[PDB]
């Protein structure tokens, strides 16, 4: 579970993103893709070059989506009910996959808040990525 | 497994990089964001605390090693097998250390590249890293094969 | 995490295991080591030769803290706090091997119950074994 | 892969699997327990319970061939590689299965042989059929590394 000092970090970090949140989604998906061209196959309706806007407007609701569950550390599985349902029962996704969209999205905040990135909040937002996914991953039918 | 192109950009950013400090950090996040890691690590010191790992000249000091011998790996692309077949029985076969953790300290290694070096560690340049790594965490994970 | 369904199919296999859960849990232990010689390293002033005492005392114990866990699967945290901070914050155990007792635990409730070990019930208790893993790894913080 | 002596063990143990059941079962678990496997067998009717996954012809008769490769792997256990061959391609350059995958449905066939087979499938054999299986799903991984 997140501890409190966790829920902190993961806050103040999404408030250092502020207005770059979409921009953020979109370039995590593009690394996802690049890196581990496997979840590709996810998006076969897709144009998937660099700086589409299939990849775009996906990455903004990527992005809304992790801001919704920032304003909702206290409890992720109410606020990611719908999200949930559609990744595990809809669309099948392998779990595999949520870790190298997170990886993805740790490198880019990485990349984008060297100052802000500090080992502990690194392992606060590993924390908060990995919450998300189980959450994602913990219903079926 | 990388184009000569891939090659050819991850050994000119290897080149032009300062990295003296990165193997440091990157084996520190690794104790610190997966704290079972650290079991490995008892005679190191103080691991109490984020702030103690990442301090600790032990750690620093191991990390430097450990990234000598990734870029001693860079230089070997062609062979990461016979480069790290040693090493792969000392960590496997007399550290006992579960090969998953191979593939976390690659990413974190990304992770601490990508923190250093700003615009340039691009999408394209950081996927090519990402081959280097899978390359050296499988060729660590050869001798539990 | 677990639906009622799940719960269910928990709760009736773990009726039907009854008094040989300690017996179980022994043979659980003794295919994870043999299986998995790295797991060994946890325990490294036991003889885990077959029918080490040791192996048999300990697999009571592993298998009552599994009926504890059947007894409380609103709770897991909770009803396994003690053991979360034993096995993440003392031991350190490395996350895989909980993957690979569950597996082992698996293989002998299967061996054990093959007229109760439908597929519907493997994934319930599947799910259970992650869950409980989950729990047992929550505190390396 | 095994010793000499770990394969006469396997070898006389296999003898005993039905060539049929096994493979079905197996792979209708694979798709029960971890149900985003599914998502590659969209082709094969109905997949919506438990009841209509084990009960389906498709998955029983594409069990039966996964059953048979793995019992023509048990004739090859030296050069698994090799025999895995097409099936690595297939699988990994044109299916995209992550690799993963490959562990839990070995690790499946164990469950299912444990089943079937109860008290002789003792800890020792089951040992060797761990071997066996982390060898198979290495062999078909391959084509990723
Ligand atoms: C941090 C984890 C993730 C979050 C927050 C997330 C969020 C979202 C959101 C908000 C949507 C739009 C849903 C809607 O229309 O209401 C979506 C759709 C989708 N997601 Fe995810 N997702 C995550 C992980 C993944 C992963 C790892 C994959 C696969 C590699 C994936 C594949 C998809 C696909 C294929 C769609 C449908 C897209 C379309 O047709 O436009 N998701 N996701
Ligand atoms: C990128 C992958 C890795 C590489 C290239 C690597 C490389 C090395 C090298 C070169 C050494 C010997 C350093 C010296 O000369 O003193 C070493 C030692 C060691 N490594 Fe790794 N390693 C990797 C991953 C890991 C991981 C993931 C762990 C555990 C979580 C680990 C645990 C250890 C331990 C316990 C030692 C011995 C330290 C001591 O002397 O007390 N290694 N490694
Ligand atoms: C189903 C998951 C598990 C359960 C329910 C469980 C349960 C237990 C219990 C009840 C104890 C005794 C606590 C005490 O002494 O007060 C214990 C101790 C211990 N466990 Fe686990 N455990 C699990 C997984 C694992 C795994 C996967 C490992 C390592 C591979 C492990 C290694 C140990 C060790 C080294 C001890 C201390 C034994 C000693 O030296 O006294 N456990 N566990
Ligand atoms: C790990 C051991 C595995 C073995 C020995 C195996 C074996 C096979 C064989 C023998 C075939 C027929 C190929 C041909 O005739 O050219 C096949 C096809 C296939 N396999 Fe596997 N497989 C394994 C793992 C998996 C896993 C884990 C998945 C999915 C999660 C999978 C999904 C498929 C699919 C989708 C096909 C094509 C089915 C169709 O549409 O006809 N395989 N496999």
């Amino acid at each position: 579970v997140l501890s409190a000092a966790d829920k902190g970090n993961v806050k103040a970090a999404w408030g250092k993103v502020g207005g770059h949140a979409a921009e953020y989604g979109a370039e995590a998906l593009e690394r996802m893709f690049l890196s581990f061209p496997t979840t590709k196959t996810y998006f076969p309706h897709f144009d998937l070059s660099h700086g589409s806007a299939q990849v775009k407007g996906h990455g903004a609701k990527v992005a809304a989506a992790l801001t919704k569950a920032v304003e909702h550390l206290d409890d992720l599985p109410g606020a990611l009910s719908e999200l949930s349902d559609l990744h595990a029962h809809k669309l099948r996704v392998d779990p595999v996959n949520f870790k190298l969209l997170s990886h993805s999205l740790l490198v880019t905040l990485a990349s984008h808040l060297p100052s802000d990135f500090t080992p502990a909040v690194h392992a606060s937002l590993d924390k908060f990525l990995a919450n998300v996914s189980t959450v994602l991953t913990s219903k079926y039918r | 497994m990388l184009t000569a192109e891939e090659k050819a950009a991850v050994t000119a950013f290897w080149g032009k990089v300062k990295v003296d400090e990165v193997g440091g950090e990157a084996l520190g996040r690794l104790l610190v964001v997966y704290p079972w890691t650290q079991r490995f690590f008892e005679s190191f010191g103080d691991l109490s605390t984020a702030d103690a790992v990442m301090n600790n000249p032990k750690v620093k000091a191991h990390g430097k090693k450990v990234l000598d011998s990734f870029s001693n790996g860079m230089k070997h692309l062609d062979d990461l097998k016979g480069t790290f077949a040693a090493l792969s029985e000392l960590h496997c076969d007399k550290l006992h250390v579960d090969p998953e953790n191979f593939k976390l300290l690659g990413n974190v290694l990304v992770v601490v590249l990508a923190r250093n070096f700003g615009k340039e560690f691009t999408p394209v340049l950081q996927a090519d890293f990402q081959k280097v790594v899978a390359g050296v965490a499988n060729a660590l994970a050869h001798r539990y094969h």
